[PDB]
């Protein structure tokens, strides 16, 4: 199951890869905050916006889409 | 039968009767791979994404082997952009040292948003938990196509006095021959083959011998390319003779 | 009605445990009710194919 | 009767820097660098921490009953007219009654009203607040005592 | 027996390795050229008249008791919604308490 999983994880990836703009926008103003450590006090904070979980919803449907097959 | 009625109440909508049968499941068989998925999908689904959250959270806590979790969870915080969160599941990971693969999706988060100098840094972390050959190429060809190449000769003067003096693969000798070809170093590229064909057998380094006899055949005189072949041969009719 | 069991499933989650509840707040989100749509809704339809 | 400036606090969480006012106070401040020289705060812990309140910190017998002092056990208040405790991060000496104080100082995590009434202020914090509230997330009991130790490594009179 | 040993010391170096290693050697110092944020300014030292307005004063934080203006530095001390989420506790000097 590993393996298929990895290669669904390596499909899914490059999949998200062209969502260049999104990352480049975030790491000038969040440069500060852009490289935490695992002790850092981020988590528990981050509020995302609803347009970022509506794009995960879509995508897990396509992860089910794949799955249905 | 827990999962189909916590499915019958999703279909319903009725999200805190749902809630309330995957946890009272999860009291019976906390180690069923399957149950967290199931109550962490339908949390996602329905954008409450600090129920699933503390789902993730709670999962990694109870089965840190379970890499499935690991994966779905960065993979949340990606597609949310969240790259500063997800580093830092990432970083808590790293601390149980998983298997290689993991490494390896962690090394290509970096390569996908350009962080050379990091991911050089993961792979010094990744080769000291994994000390495998295959890495020590990986790592040592990453440097040569950046043109590094004063990095990528320390990184092969490394893996030569790490592993020589333990097991000698020649699929490292033949990388790093590559590298001082590209440096045009042939004397060094010489010595490097010889290094290894008084050591290594002459049957198994046949492959040894391929590309040597090609590289002579790339910047030798005649004369020498002729000498390494017909020693070769030598051997071969003398295995025939035996 | 004559029973000492049943009809306690509708008048509350029966068996409400909690969840969990750490490092995220999450008293604060919530969700929408259950379309109703009691003029097309059948059977079939709440059990599926 | 020399005038060190800010005292480096080195708590087990990470630094933390005091100013204190030579200009209102300065009997407390030769007093607490005083006792930041000599080594009487290395090991004492934070030992009453309560939540959107305070953090009394500083005693060798971690009761929150003991200290002294360098004139001993006890000296007068100077109740000024100008520091008002006023937001999260004040240092302040924590008190027993009318004009008796030991080693005992607090820092503040919320505008509070009621104290100023009744405590010197002599101090504030001015270096890694967000260290403050770390040890202000700190897990309590019935008596406000961490579980862990919040202790004090070190302090230095710097300067 | 390592090849550092049999394998001359890098005084052996091609034209093109000569460039490159200049090239190498500017590379690294072109990516840390990145100074990211700039931070904020401290509080003036003669704070007479100065009154804190915003987050971006507090700097390195703390408040100003002789400053006559309610403060909340990293917006401590205000009062917060009734958040169900436990505290986020750090140990000593250790990792945050999962």
């Amino acid at each position: 199951y590993a393996a298929a999983q990895l290669r669904q994880y390596h499909r899914l990836t490059k999949q998200i890869k062209p969502d260049m703009e999104t990352y480049e926008r975030l790491r000038e103003k969040h440069g500060e905050e852009f490289f935490p450590t695992s002790n850092s006090l981020l988590h528990g904070t981050h509020v995302p916006s609803t347009e970022e979980i509506d794009r995960m919803v879509i995508d897990l449907e396509k992860q089910i889409e794949k799955r249905d097959k | 039968n827990w999962i189909k009625y916590a499915q019958w109440e999703e279909s319903l909508k009725e999200i805190q009767r749902a809630r309330s049968i995957y946890e009272r499941a999860l009291d019976v068989d906390y180690r069923n791979i399957t149950l967290w998925l199931k109550y962490a999908e339908m949390e996602m689904k329905n954008r409450q994404v600090n129920h699933a959250r503390n789902i993730w959270d709670r999962a990694i806590t109870t089965l840190p082997r379970v890499n499935q979790f690991w994966y779905k969870y960065t993979y949340m915080e990606e597609m949310l952009g969240n790259v500063a969160g997800a580093r830092q599941v990432f970083e808590r990971w790293m601390e149980w040292q998983p298997e290689e693969q993991a490494w390896h999706s962690y090394i290509n988060f970096e390569l996908r948003y350009k962080e050379v100098d990091r991911a050089r840094t993961i792979y010094e972390r990744f080769v000291l938990v994994h000390p495998d050959v295959k890495n020590w190429i990986k790592y040592a060809r990453f440097e040569e196509k950046h043109a590094y190449f004063a990095h990528a000769r320390k990184v092969y003067e490394r893996a030569v006095e790490f592993f020589g003096d333990e097991h000698m693969d020649e699929h490292l000798y033949v990388a790093f021959a590559k590298f001082e070809e590209n440096q045009k170093e042939f004397e060094r590229v010489r010595v490097i083959y010889k290094y290894a064909l008084d050591r290594i057998s002459k049957q198994d380094a046949q492959e040894l011998f391929k590309n040597y006899t090609i590289f002579e055949k790339k910047f030798g005189d005649r004369r020498g390319i002729e000498d390494i072949i017909v020693s070769k041969r030598r051997f071969q009719y003398e295995e025939e003779v035996k | 009605r004559k029973r000492k069991r049943g009809v306690d499933y509708n008048a509350e989650i029966p068996f409400e445990k909690k969840p969990a509840l750490g490092f995220y707040d999450t008293s604060e989100e919530n969700y929408q009710a259950l379309d109703a749509d009691f003029r097309k809704l059948r059977q079939q339809d709440l059990d599926g194919e | 009767s020399w005038q060190p400036p800010n005292v480096y606090l080195e708590t087990s969480m990470g630094i933390i820097v005091l100013e204190l006012y030579w200009k209102h106070a300065p009997k407390t401040c030769k007093n607490f660098a005083e006792l930041a020289r000599r080594g009487y705060y290395n090991g004492t812990k934070f030992h009453r921490i309560i939540k959107d309140f305070m953090i009394q910190g500083g005693d060798p017998t971690g009761t929150g009953r003991g200290g002294a002092s360098i004139y001993g056990k006890q000296f007068e208040d100077e109740l000024h007219p100008d520091l008002k405790f006023t937001g999260a991060g004040i240092l302040a000496m924590a008190n027993a009654g009318p004009d008796t104080n030991g080693s005992q100082f607090f820092v503040t995590l919320a505008p509070t009203q009621w104290l100023d009434g009744k405590h010197t202020i002599f101090g504030r914090v001015c270096q890694g607040i967000g260290m403050v509230n770390r040890v202000g997330m700190v897990e309590t009991n019935s008596q406000d005592r961490p579980v862990d130790d919040v202790k004090i490594i070190k302090a230095y009179p710097s300067g | 027996m390592a090849l550092t040993s049999f394998l001359p010391a890098p005084t052996q170096l091609s034209q093109d390795q000569l460039e490159a290693e200049e090239k190498a050697r500017s590379q690294r110092s072109r990516q840390t050229s990145l100074v990211s944020s700039r931070r904020e300014p401290p509080p003036y030292g003669y704070r007479k008249g100065w009154i804190p307005r915003l987050l971006e004063d507090f700097g390195d934080g703390g408040a100003f008791p002789e400053i006559h203006v309610a403060q909340y530095p990293l917006d401590m001390g205000r009062k917060k919604k009734m958040s169900n989420a436990l505290a986020i506790q750090v140990d000593s000097e250790g990792k945050i308490k999962y």
